[PDB]
RNA sequence: UGAAGAGUUUGAUCAUGGCUCAGAUUGAACGCUGGCGGCAGGCCUAACACAUGCAAGUCGAACGGUAACAGGAAGAAGCUUGCUUCUUUGCUGACGAGUGGCGGACGGGUGAGUAAUGUCUGGGAAACUGCCUGAUGGAGGGGGAUAACUACUGGAAACGGUAGCUAAUACCGCAUAACGUCGCAAGACCAAAGAGGGGGACCUUCGGGCCUCUUGCCAUCGGAUGUGCCCAGAUGGGAUUAGCUAGUAGGUGGGGUAACGGCUCACCUAGGCGACGAUCCCUAGCUGGUCUGAGAGGAUGACCAGCCACACUGGAACUGAGACACGGUCCAGACUCCUACGGGAGGCAGCAGUGGGGAAUAUUGCACAAUGGGCGCAAGCCUGAUGCAGCCAUGCCGCGUGUAUGAAGAAGGCCUUCGGGUUGUAAAGUACUUUCAGCGGGGAGGAAGGGAGUAAAGUUAAUACCUUUGCUCAUUGACGUUACCCGCAGAAGAAGCACCGGCUAACUCCGUGCCAGCAGCCGCGGUAAUACGGAGGGUGCAAGCGUUAAUCGGAAUUACUGGGCGUAAAGCGCACGCAGGCGGUUUGUUAAGUCAGAUGUGAAAUCCCCGGGCUCAACCUGGGAACUGCAUCUGAUACUGGC
């Protein structure tokens, strides 16, 4: 699976910020947040009850790209030991690897970093990745191939880092190109716009 | 093929050549004891379970009833004459 | 009658060898009277691979039942 | 200490309800579109069907034997003078056929039968029980047969029939006589097979008597593991199924069996069962469990665990601990298959390919190497068991089809009271970089022993074997692009499918014009149709996408949890009344039920939490926690039953 349209086209609907097509420009250029909304939302509908519910599910999915099965996977995974899944379904997609090669800042975006790890330029613990789809643990180590560390794109996504919030999940060293993760992700401590108030109440009525 | 039917089903006759001529011959003897409880005096019943258990016993050893029926041809037939005098 | 013998286990192409005591009767890897150890053919590169109950494996072939050559070779492997 | 709702009767409003839908189940098809892996599975459909090739062997340490191999032995040659060669000979290692024993009632397959001693679960009495393992006695001597091999015959023939020879741990007498037979008891009665090694006195061409060892034989009785029987509980439809037995209902004596029983022959009687649902037809094997849900309940059993039944279809006996015995015996019939046209042989519901059915389901592959089981006191063999190779958009899972940069935003298309917008950072180009494919380079572990040398009271006759241990010889792989990991030039071969008024989001402009074709429902459609078709776009999913029979939830819409009966759906027109069911208050007492306590059970899996190991995860595995249940033996008697 993919999305083929242009990556803004997302965030140019939504009016903010996805994270999406990101490189050197860093924010906000040639982004045309509300600059250029296209032919829907100017204007902002009103709409059924229905709409967030879906539009504002797909903006806590295609924020992290996450295919349907999957966040219906992490819904269930989520629902465990009583932690909330308005809470702890936020450590399974920051504390997936396509997020952590991404936060890591060895991709420039979530994409990048899922495709980093698709062409095996990753590895985890010692031993090379290919599967991106896989979730990090405390004292887990994650690093690029020397092979690999010479591309351009990540080159650009390292000084993209640089203009980036530093998580207090993991650590990243820009001389080794490595890093390591330390703690489980926190409402209160990522401190930034990713619902709640509906991922407290999906797949019900 | 070429398999135990042969010296099974096929050569039991060669058994049967012997046991039934052994069965008839053991039943006979038994027979003469049976007719015998009707009585007088327990002495012909006990004279003819003594010509009948040499017979039976000899079936006993090896083949026929060398497990549990000579015995069993025995036990209430001893409850059969020891009710006579 | 009751043998002292190998259980295949994991399936297809994954065993996982367990040494146990059965019948000649009914199953092949399962439903078994006791396990006596293991015989483990990927044990994360250490020599804890190899499990056996030489008392117990005693006692079940003094009573009459039957000890494989193949696992009789095997108790030099636990020292012994 | 536990949980999805909305739409819709009308001129409309409020209740209530039929229906449609959410998410799974999947043991699938369609039919477009199809870049590749990883794991699993492979006829729920006619007990319908097939060519050819397979699927059950094995022991000479039970035995008469000796074609073949080599030794030993006795001779003969080359002279090679220490070996090579030849003949002769079962002495020995051994072995082709046969006699004999063990196994082939297993591992599997299928689901026709069956609403049932068939299944699931706990007990019992009159019981056996090959295999495994024990004790206490016995352990001498004869004989009749029959295959191999031959004679002949129906032969077209696999052959197997009719006759002959001969041997045994096969088959039958004699000798011996309790732990046993039956009982409280005297007492009568009968079997066996030895076999293979090892060795000391004295001597030999070893031609050892005899003792000792291992492992067998007979009886009698135990241990164990299983099994036949008897008891008590779960186990379709139909009550417009009302009749059902009759070895039935209750007794008696033998015979049969390990043993209950009308098992089985006789003889002694005439009942027995049922509306509180007997009984018979239709359909159907059952269960660990799986699927669904918050649970109850409902559905369902392939695949992974466990029984039964069944072997062309029907039927009969033997063998045995167990079978009307898939690859055996004996018959009948059908249909294939063959024919020398005189009659002959076959069992796909073991495994392969396949005929046929159905919407529909893997190759006539390689190998006995590993491992289970089978023989043999064992090396060694058998195996379509098993272990491997090959197949799939059938599922479950996973990845790819390139990234950067590139305008008031081109040329074109599409929308636009012509301002602009939109396809679109997309492209054109300009800078870099490769997953999988392909082609190459490295490479685990699966495999370990037996024969022997050696050597100990372990055993014995304290220098074999056997028992046991180290080293040293001997020395086993079908599978190999094995598992796993790394590289090479190159964007290299790579995206489709559905949907767009209301519910339920995405649509403007046209085409058609009540026509043509959609759906879950109203319906959409007559010249400005968001639903049909087309253009340009949008929306969702993606090597898929849509679409559905079949099972649950939602469905409190059968209410056990959890409902209603004045009128929506319902008290059945009204009085009496047996069984059934119900029953005030209190002192005793029974202790079935209940709860308590204890001893057993709820297997392996699996749901849940946390590890290990194979791309993640599944899975396969390791430990916890559960499986709120079930069987019994004691206690208490509040309360239901009982006196």
């Amino acid at each position: 699976a993919r999305y083929l349209g242009p990556k803004l086209k997302l965030s140019r609907r939504e009016g903010t910020d996805l994270f999406l097509k990101s490189g050197v420009r860093a924010i906000d250029t040639k982004c045309k947040i509300e600059q250029a909304p296209g032919q829907h939302g100017a204007r902002k509908p009103r709409l059924s009850d229905y709409g967030v519910q879906l539009r504002e599910k797909q903006k806590v999915r295609r924020i992290y790209g996450v295919l349907e099965r999957q966040f219906r996977n992490y819904y269930k995974e989520a629902a465990r030991l009583k932690g909330n899944t308005g809470e702890n379904l936020l450590a399974l997609l920051e504390g997936r690897l396509d997020n952590v090669v991404y936060r890591m800042g060895f991709g420039a975006t979530r994409a990048e970093a899922r495709q980093l790890v698709s062409h095996k330029a990753i590895m985890v613990n010692g031993r090379v990745v290919n599967i991106a789809s896989y979730q990090v643990s405390p004292n887990d180590v994650v690093s690029i191939r020397e092979k690999a560390k010479k591309q351009s794109r990540v080159k650009a996504a390292l000084e993209l880092a640089e203009q980036r919030e530093k998580p207090t999940w993991l650590e990243v060293d820009a001389g080794k190109m490595e890093g390591t993760f330390k703690r489980k992700p926190e409402r209160s401590d990522l401190s930034a716009d990713i619902n709640e108030h509906l991922i407290v109440e999906l797949y019900s009525k | 093929n070429i398999k135990s039917a042969k010296k099974r089903a096929i050569q039991s006759e060669k058994a049967r050549k012997h046991n039934a001529s052994r069965r008839s011959m053991m039943r006979t003897f038994i027979k003469k004891v049976y007719a015998a409880i009707e009585a007088g005096d327990k002495a012909a019943a006990q004279k003819a379970f003594n010509e009948m258990q040499p017979i039976v016993d000899r079936q006993a050893a090896k083949g026929l009833i060398h497990k549990n029926k000579a015995a069993r041809h025995k036990a209430n037939l001893t409850a059969q004459i020891n009710k006579l005098a | 009658m009751v043998t002292i013998r190998l259980a295949r286990h994991g399936a297809k192409k994954r065993p996982f060898y367990q040494v146990v005591v059965a019948d000649s009767r009914n199953a092949r890897n399962g439903r078994f009277i006791e396990r006596v150890g293991f015989f483990n053919p990927i044990a994360s590169e250490k020599e804890e691979g190899t499990r056996l109950d030489l008392d117990r494996i005693a006692h079940w072939v003094g009573q009459g039942a039957t000890i494989s050559d193949r696992v009789a070779a095997l108790i030099k492997e636990v020292n012994k």
